[PDB]
């Protein structure tokens, strides 16, 4: 889902503690999903070939 | 600075902190002290919860005691577990491959009541391994570290589910105790309530309640509001307490004839008897807190209770009804809600002490069973506790844990930061934890309760992403294994100086403010609505007169390693994670210059890593050398610190220590006396400051490649000492005893020049690949001699040559000098493994220089290999003529969002050049809030930038504006941090100014010398004739299924056939192809692979008639 | 059945093949790879593997 | 008796006779008893004194008591590969010493051809090069019609002249 | 260049053996057998090993000739029934020093 | 679903008696090697234990039936023999698997045929290959499209027989043994012919 | 200077007894020596010091025909038990040549 | 069936007792693998030379034949067949179930 309070600042001006916390939330979710997706795509292409 | 010898490091921090960082080794040290029962932990428990101070050993001894026989007239008990002086010092234990341990004694008392007898003895329970002052264990000369693990705390957990068939809300509860049988309740799709226990999908709650001795009238009078399960009761179709017990027995115990008493005794033994079911103390506390049973009582009776069971059922039915508050009869009022399984209020931390206690418990259970059998068998009135207790199970269990367990790992010591991060690390694998294949995205995610407990940035990037993390820099471990963090309190709107440690349970019942809030320097908040964290982890704006807690300081949310990353808030999360992970892979160089721009965490990390000698007592320094340092204390006594030199670490890196003190200077307690591998002046220094331009150059830095000057190779700026050890042993064999000797049969004389009379290479002799280190020969006698070999022997007149020389040779692919030799022999009282009469280890060191293919990195995840080392003349240079030291591509910065590295570059150039803010008419507006003693910095100054209370963009812009010239009047770097560079090849000035500065660059442990591999023909496996794998053997590349698919897609069949038949499996094919390739003829036809024949035989062995038909 | 067993459900495929006494013609690419003979694709086709080259008559005369 | 005999017969992968199993268990039991009594692991000499047997036999029993390990057990920290993937093949042909051996065969054939036919044949049937069997003095005498003493003399002369510098230097590298 | 162990001192060049320092004569085959034993002191040599090296390569006889030679050498140099020429059943003979 | 197997049995020449076994085969010992590794310790192939268990159960059963035993004892022995055979073929298929030291399940015959680490995928489709190498990658912007830069030590090791034969032909070494010696020592006269 | 030699050491990774300085860091300090030679052949110069003091580049005796130019640069620091004895061999050349 | 890479078909099917006995080169009836002292395979054991071929090339159980000339002749004293030890990777055994 989307947190109602977004990050008002940018990386140029620097982020705050909670802003970095939520950014880390999103980044960790993405880093896990790509790792799973690699193996999933490998299985899919193995079946296809 | 709180450190007497701390070098001055001006800081940009705007807000002060109330409390200093605690001991970074507390998580291990305090736990081990609790396990031992030391007086320090006794005092700690007395000052904090003196109600029941008991160590792990005392607790397990009291739980096991008193062992009772069937008769009951005689019994055994254990008490007073005491320790003894250690066997040997840590250095001696590491050198002689011993185990740093200490004897353990237990006062055993055997009592006999039939006639009256007391037998008191001091039984030697074994040699308990000890923990050094740095939180490490020494096992067989190796430094092992036990990483604390994260496990679900035993207790009661509620969950909610949507069936998705009728969209009906269902609720379930699980009571999971450690070392016990599951308890489960749920509501089904219909109104029926299920108590599926030990995987038996029947017996609704009513039959269990009846078996518990509860009448139907009692059930309806107590649990009356629950109309759904009241209807379930009306549909129980099983009336009678005895009938309920009969049903429960006949289901959970099939095959046995139920009896009147067996049902009751089995129902009791299943849950209410601690011999087969017991929640831990933490589990009992969690259940009591959840159900509001006891609030002013100590933890006892760890087994489950019928009152607890009925309270759980009431909680489940009330939660399903939609209630939000329950007062259990005889208990306090508690909220009613589901429990998150990944919340840190339930994910407890099993530490080193807890793991050791569990292993001791297993060993002592085995010992108790053995001793009970022995004391039943042996005669009475002639028995002794010494003759009763046998310590073999206990010592076997402790050895089986401390060795060969994934929760006790090698202490990687690439650098002190790597060691300190290996300690205070929270894993999620091993026994009692989820597996990597078992793991899921939900557990791998980040929880809002992680704030201040587990850092969400520092974690491995491999397949275990999210399963391993690091403790927060301010975190602490509560007595029950729950991670708690300190936070200050606010009253009336003013922040006090009081600090209270809060577990994640209470943090949901409060409103925690923000660390860098606009404090008014009096206590009030200048801005009414501030950003805070609410109960459910939400962040929102709340008026200042409503918050009740505040963060102690910034960086509380971050670990120790990541806290050393400057401008962290300017870096993206993934790149910051990459940089934090790479910080622990930096090798220690020969100088390790301190960084120009850093944070305040480096000094504390270096101090707490234990790699720098510190003055235990204040005093003057009497004499100083390269090996030892003598300190003349105040009270007459003097101390001598022995300083290790060129000691090989776990990963083959030097651990040199150097004095930093003089011959007359005074030193106070805690002051750094000698710096270690990656320390400068007492603060961590994992890299070097390099002059960097961030423009592309001729494509040699294309796609994350890095360009460097040749002066880095020349001046030894980036060089590392790598020490590798080689071992060989002489052991008795059926044909006699192999001996180490310089007399090797049928060898040349030149190759024996470096061997002394002992047969071992002389110290300091340069060695290269293919040489001989230890001259060892074994008794082979003779084998089948072919006629050609007989002819050769009889024509060259060789003697018997009765022995075969399996001498030690250096591995293929490295060289270097010889440091020292350690010789072990059983003829000199030295203890060796049985059958071995001589052991020799040779240390080889290489002064490895920087080269192309090596991996360099920054502190912001900007890694890269070295594309090309350029000559110093052919590099860009400023107008002053100083060439740039390192060139990085500019296309990698904006895409990856790591502008913090450019911020660090600008600040590093400012620090190197020095600055002075012209306060002619007041300080400028951007420098108004800038702290004093920072308005004027000498050249080559060192500044500290806290991760979140760092230097602002306006302040750094002003500092770049005031950038006082270098030697003559010249400002090489303009206002916006750029400069004009002259091309070193063509000579024309570069058309546009490029950004230049000073950046901290570290050399990672990915040297190409350790990765280059090639193979033409080597060893093969036994079952199948495929070549081996890995650089340990000669290797051989893995041509996998994807490679086969690509080969087939290309349409080239001959190359695939060759890669499969004559290069891997066909033995005659290999021999013939080698013969053809040496004699010059063309490659012969491939044959049938051996793996196919192996598969055919395997299929035939499975009673399958498989054959091949030619027509 | 060789290709099916190497792909997936090895025990089930082997049991079914053994029960049905099935035979593999070894004409498939995967089984050719497994047994080590030339795959029936690309340079493994007969029309490409069984070509015969020889110097031209004028070239041989001039040689 | 039946249980103990069956345990001794079928407990270990490598069969050990009961006469040795009994002494192995006795040595282990009294070794643990001595360790318990003394507080330190008993030394091999103490164990030998307790056995009333020599320390060499004590050590032989100790090394006999070892059991084999599974070749298929996981060796890595995680489950990636088995121990059987880390063991070489001693009996496998190295594919280079075979080429060295056949070239040595050709060179030895040429060197033998450089000498006289009589001496070359004497050496060949004496060392068994044409066939596997190295013939005896009586055999070479009866197949060549020469006295055994004369055959011994000519064999010694052939060996001495085959030790000659150029032949020795040529054959030296093949070792 | 001499080959010695404890009380046995064999000089090949002069072709003599010393057992506590008096002349003693041996048959040749026994002499080269003693030379093979002394050159490999402390290491057991197998019976086919000894037959192939110290006897001729194509020895078509039976093994016990080596045991007769060993008995000859023992009664020649090892007077007592506790010997320096040890025998290991099924593995062969060796010349160590008793411990 | 019953006919799909009944008719398959009917049409072919095989017999449904193949389900039961009166005798089982034994894989060749080289496919189940027992090797004395360095240090005197031994290593077994984890199939010898199952075969030994089956042999022990069969011998005990035949001894019991020859001597004369109660029918319940004979039936228990027969059940043990059947369980041992099932463990040898498909360990863990029925009930808990038979486990060795360290509480790890013994691998059976079919256990080395299924899965990614099984023989079919890990040893037949893919293979370890000689005359091959690996190392890190750097940028080669001065090279052409059809060219790559190979380390000289890596290329020497890869092309070892080629360079050995060529240097023997050039009379730099008298024979293959000397050629191998000079290649291993990396003599200066090796790179010139290596190019 | 291309090669050095200390009497009490055997390789660069040891420590001379009595001197606070290490061998490797002594080498690195010696890296900053500037000289001027007139003889192309290798030339040896000596440095001998004993007693408590800071040995610099002014205590090294250059043979005639060569010149040292930075004698005030620091080399090592000794103690009462300290004793330094090193020999430096120097040659001409151009550019950077590794060890 | 001649291993010449000329395979028209590859067949599988259920194996009967007669087929298993045809495959088998002998019957193993002893759960012994290696002698603990001589380190040699035991007779009629899981590694029996008589059943599975000689351990060493051109060698009988004790050494009555040790030459390549004795091609394919079984030893009268032991019963092993003098051939290449690689046949130990091809010969198959069987056991008779009670
Ligand atoms: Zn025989």
């Amino acid at each position: 889902e989307f947190i109602p309070r977004p990050v008002k600042s940018s990386f140029r001006e620097g982020l705050t503690v909670l802003e970095y916390f939520i950014n880390t939330h999103g980044a960790r979710k993405g880093l896990a999903d790509t790792a799973l997706r690699t193996a999933d795509s490998g299985y899919l292409t193995r079946r296809l070939v | 600075n709180s450190v007497p010898g701390a070098p001055n490091r001006v800081s940009f921090a705007k807000l002060r902190e109330p409390l200093e960082v605690p001991g970074l080794l507390d998580v291990q040290t305090d736990s081990f002290e609790w396990l031992i029962g030391s007086p320090r932990w006794r005092e700690s428990a007395a000052e904090r919860g003196d109600v029941n101070p008991v160590g792990g050993l005392e607790e397990v001894l009291y739980e096991l005691s008193p062992i009772e026989d069937f008769s009951g007239s005689m019994s055994l008990s254990f008490s007073d577990p005491r320790f003894d002086d250690v066997k040997a010092p840590v250095d001696e234990c590491k050198d002689k491959d011993m185990t740093y341990a200490a004897p353990l004694f237990v006062t055993a008392e055997f009592i006999n009541n039939n006639t009256g007898e007391i037998k008191s003895q001091t039984v030697f329970m074994g040699d308990f391994p000890m923990m050094t002052e740095k939180g490490t264990f020494i096992i067989n000369g190796t430094e092992r570290v036990v990483v604390s693990q994260l496990v679900r705390s035993p207790g009661v957990y509620f969950d909610e589910t949507i069936d998705k068939s009728t969209d009906k809300t269902l609720h379930s509860v699980k009571v999971i105790p450690s070392r016990g049988a599951w308890l489960e309740f749920d509501v089904d799709k219909r109104d029926t309530v299920g108590v599926r226990i030990d995987r038996k999908r029947r017996q609704p709650v009513t039959v269990l309640l009846k078996a518990l001795g509860w009448t139907s009238e009692q059930i309806v009078e107590r649990f009356g509001f629950s109309e759904i399960m009241r209807s379930t009761l009306e549909k129980d179709n099983t009336v009678g307490t005895d009938e309920a017990l009969l049903d429960i027995y006949r289901k959970l115990r099939p095959g046995e004839p139920p009896t009147k008493e067996s049902a009751q005794t089995l129902l009791e033994n299943l849950f209410f008897k601690e011999k087969r079911y017991d929640l831990a103390r933490v589990g009992r506390y969690k259940v009591n807190k959840k159900l509001g049973l006891h609030v002013g009582e100590p933890i006892t009776s760890s087994t489950l209770t019928e009152e607890d069971v009925v309270a759980t059922i009431e909680y489940l039915v009330r939660l399903h009804e939609g209630q939000t508050t329950m007062t259990v009869p005889g208990g306090v009022e508690v909220p009613v809600e589901t429990d998150d399984i990944d919340h840190f209020g339930n994910r407890r931390l099993r530490t080193v002490g807890e793991l050791i206690q569990n292993q001791i418990r297993v060993g002592m259970s085995r010992m108790e069973r053995v001793v009970r059998e022995r004391m039943t068998t042996q005669d009475v009135e002639a028995i002794t506790p010494q003759t009763l207790i046998n310590i073999r199970p206990v010592v076997a269990a402790i050895k089986e844990f401390f060795g060969t367990s994934q929760l006790s790992q090698f202490m990687d010591q690439n650098n002190p930061l790597s060691g300190l991060t290996h300690k205070r690390r929270l894993s999620a694998l091993g026994p009692g934890g989820l597996s990597r294949e078992r793991a899921g995205l939900e557990v791998r995610d980040v929880h809002p309760s992680h704030y201040g407990r587990m850092c969400p940035i520092e974690t491995p990037e491999g397949p275990n992403i999210g399963l391993i993390g690091s403790l927060s820099v301010y975190a602490r471990v509560n007595p029950f294994g729950f991670i708690e963090t300190p936070y200050r309190k606010v009253v009336d709107g003013v922040v006090s100086d009081e600090i209270v440690y809060l577990t994640a349970d209470e943090e949901d019942r409060h409103v925690v403010a923000q660390a860098n809030s606009p404090i008014d320097a009096d206590g009030r908040f200048v801005e009414p609505r501030v950003l805070v964290r609410r109960k459910a982890g939400e962040v929102e704006y709340v008026p200042s007169s409503e918050v009740d807690y505040m963060d102690v300081s910034p960086r509380q949310m971050v670990s120790v390693a990541t806290a050393m990353i400057p401008f962290l808030e300017h870096d993206d999360a993934n790149r910051a994670l990459m940089g934090a992970n790479m910080q622990r892979q930096a090798v220690p160089l020969v100088r390790s210059e301190a960084p120009l721009v850093g944070t305040g965490m480096e000094l504390r990390a270096a101090i707490d890593a234990g790699d720098v000698v510190v003055a235990e007592e204040s005093g003057v320094i009497e004499e100083v050398s390269a090996d030892y340092i003598t300190v003349m204390h105040d009270n007459g006594t003097r101390r001598t610190y022995r300083m290790r030199k060129f000691a090989r670490s776990n990963h083959g890196t030097c651990a040199n220590q150097c004095p930093i003190v003089d011959a007359g200077d005074r030193v106070e307690a805690g002051q750094v006396i000698a710096d270690g591998p990656c320390t400068d002046d007492g603060e961590m220094a994992l890299g070097k400051n390099l002059l960097v331009a961030i423009m592309p150059w001729e494509g040699h830095n294309y796609e994350d490649a890095i360009i460097l000057s040749n002066r880095l190779v020349e001046e030894d700026v980036l060089t590392s000492i790598h020490i590798e050890e080689h071992e060989i042993d002489a052991r008795d064999t059926k044909l006699g005893a192999e001996e180490i000797t310089r007399d090797i049969p049928n060898i040349s004389d030149e190759v024996l020049a470096d061997l002394d009379e002992r047969g071992i290479v002389r110290i300091g002799a340069e060695v290269r690949d293919g040489d001989i280190l230890v001259g060892k020969v074994t008794p082979k006698g003779e084998t089948e001699l072919t006629p050609e070999e007989r002819l050769l022997r009889a024509i060259f007149g060789e003697k018997a040559r009765e022995v075969r020389d399996t001498s030690l040779k250096v591995p293929h692919g490295e060289s270097g000098k010889v440091i020292g030799i350690r010789v072990f022999s059983r003829e000199d009282e030295d203890e060796l493994p049985a059958g071995v009469n001589e052991l020799v280890r040779v240390y080889v060191a290489q002064k490895r220089k920087i080269s192309d293919g090596d991996k360099l990195a920054g502190r912001h995840g900007n890694k890269g290999v070295i594309g090309k080392i350029l000559p110093v003349e052919d590099m860009p240079f400023l107008a002053d003529g100083t060439p740039v030291d390192i060139i990085l591509n500019t296309h990698g910065v904006p895409r990856r969002m790591n502008i913090g590295q450019i911020l660090e570059t600008h600040l590093g150039w400012c620090a190197h050049s020095g600055w002075k803010v012209d306060a002619a008419k007041g300080v400028p507006d951007w420098a108004a809030r800038l702290p004093d003693e920072l308005l004027e910095a000498q050249p080559n100054a060192i500044v500290s930038t806290p991760v979140f209370d760092g230097a602002q963009e306006a302040e750094l812009q002003g500092l770049l504006s005031c950038t006082l010239p270098n030697r003559d009047g010249d400002v090489l770097v303009d206002a916006d941090g750029k400069a004009m560079l002259f091309d070193g090849r063509s000579g024309e000035p570069f058309p546009y100014p490029v950004t230049v500065g000073y950046m901290y660059i570290m050399k990672l442990h990915h040297l190409v010398d350790d990765k280059i591999h090639a193979r033409s023909t080597g060893p093969y496996s036994m079952i199948t004739q495929q070549p081996l794998g890995g650089k340990a053997q000669f290797g051989g590349q893995r041509f996998g299924e994807m490679e086969c698919w690509a080969m087939q897609a290309y349409g080239a069949a001959y190359t695939l056939q060759e890669l499969l038949t004559i290069k891997s499996d066909d033995t005659v094919g290999r021999v013939k192809v080698y013969e053809a390739i040496v004699k010059g003829e063309n490659i012969p036809e491939p044959g049938i692979p051996e793996s196919f024949k192996v598969l055919l035989k395997e299929l035939q062995s499975l009673c399958l008639n498989v054959e091949v038909l030619s027509s | 059945w060789l290709s099916a067993a190497s792909f997936q459900e090895t025990t089930r495929v082997l049991t079914d093949a053994a029960i049905n006494c099935r035979s593999d013609k070894l004409n498939g690419l995967k089984e050719n790879v497994i047994i080590g003979k030339l795959i029936p694709a690309g340079t493994g086709i007969n029309r490409y593997r069984n070509i015969a080259v020889q110097p031209t008559e004028e070239a041989r005369a001039a040689a | 008796q039946a249980i103990t005999r069956a345990m001794a017969d079928q407990a270990r992968t490598i069969r050990i006779p009961v006469h040795m199993v009994e002494v192995i268990n006795k040595l282990g039991r009294i070794q643990r008893e001595l360790l318990q009594d003394l507080g330190r692991e008993p030394t091999p000499e103490e164990l030998a004194k307790e056995m009333d047997i020599t320390p060499e036999k004590v050590l032989e029993i100790q090394q006999y008591a070892r059991e084999p390990i599974s070749l298929d057990q996981t060796i890595g920290d995680e489950g990636d590969s088995q121990l059987g993937d880390f063991i070489e093949d001693s009996e496998a042909v190295v594919a280079v010493d075979a080429v060295s051996f056949t070239l040595l065969q050709d060179q030895l054939q040429s060197v033998l051809d450089t000498l006289s036919e009589r001496e070359a044949g004497v050496v060949r049937l004496r060392f068994g090069l044409t066939d596997g069997q190295p013939r005896t003095l009586d055999e070479i005498g009866q197949v060549y019609g020469v006295t055994r003493e004369r055959i011994r003399q000519i064999e010694s002369k052939t060996m001495s002249k085959l030790r000659h510098p150029s032949r020795s230097q040529v054959l030296r590298d093949y070792l | 260049v001499r080959l010695t162990f404890a009380d046995i001192e064999l000089d090949e060049e002069t072709h003599e053996v010393w057992k506590a320092g008096q002349p003693v004569s041996l048959s040749p085959t026994e002499f080269t057998l003693l030379r093979y034993f002394v050159i490999n002191a402390g290491t057991v040599l197998s019976k086919p090993k000894i037959l192939d090296h110290v006897w001729r390569y194509d020895f078509g006889g039976d093994v016990n000739v080596v045991e007769s030679y060993v008995s000859y050498l023992r009664r020649k140099i090892d007077t007592g029934e506790k010997r320096l020429l040890h025998t290991l059943r099924g593995v062969g003979y060796v010349l160590r020093e008793p411990r | 679903k019953r006919l799909k197997v009944v008719a398959a049995f009917q049409q072919s020449g095989n017999s449904p008696m193949g389900m039961v076994l009166d005798a089982v085969p034994v894989i060749p010992p080289e496919l189940r090697p027992m090797v004395q590794l360095d240090g005197g310790r031994f290593a077994t192939s984890d199939l010898n234990d199952l075969y030994r268990r089956v042999i022990n159960r069969n011998n005990r059963l035949k001894r019991l039936i020859d001597l004369g035993a109660p029918e319940i004892i004979v039936n228990n022995e027969k059940r043990m023999l059947q369980e041992s055979v099932d463990a040898l073929f498909d360990n863990g298929r029925r009930g808990r698997p038979v486990t060795g030291p360290g509480n790890r399940p013994l691998k059976s015959l079919s256990d080395l045929l299924k899965g990614k680490q099984g023989r079919f995928r890990q040893n037949l489709l893919g293979k370890r290959v000689d005359y091959s190498g690996r190392s890190v990658i750097v940028v080669g912007p001065q090279l052409k499209l059809h060219q790559c830069g190979l380390p000289k030590l890596m290329a020497l090791e890869l092309f070892k027989p080629f360079v050995m034969k060529r240097l023997v032909d050039l009379n730099h070494a008298q024979n293959i043994k000397s050629a191998k010696r000079m290649v291993e020592r990396q003599r200066p006269q090796v790179w010139d012919v290596l190019e | 200077v291309t090669s050095i030699r200390i009497d009490g050491v055997l390789h660069e990774f040891t420590t001379v007894p009595g001197v606070k300085e290490d061998v490797t860091e002594i080498i690195l300090n010696l890296k900053s020596l500037v000289v001027s030679s007139e003889e192309d052949e290798p030339v040896t110069m000596y440095l001998r010091k004993q007693g408590p003091g800071e040995v610099t580049a002014g205590d090294i005796v250059p043979p005639a025909g060569v010149t040292v130019h930075n004698p005030g640069m620091h080399i090592a620091t000794l103690n009462d038990k300290g004793k330094l004895e090193v020999e430096l061999v120097v040659e001409r050349g151009r550019g950077y040549v590794p060890a | 069936m001649l291993d010449v890479n000329f395979f028209d078909e590859l067949r599988i099917g259920l194996a009967t007792a007669e087929d298993i006995r045809q495959w088998s080169y002998g019957e193993v009836k002893k759960p012994e693998t290696i002698n603990y002292r001589t380190l040699k395979p035991e007779k009629d054991g899981l590694f029996c030379e008589k059943i599975f071929g000689p351990t060493r090339d051109w060698e009988c159980y004790c050494g009555k034949y040790k030459r390549v000339r004795f091609k394919g002749i079984i030893c009268e004293r032991c019963g092993v067949e003098v051939t290449r030890a690689k046949v130990r990777r091809e010969r198959m055994g069987h056991i008779e179930l009670a």
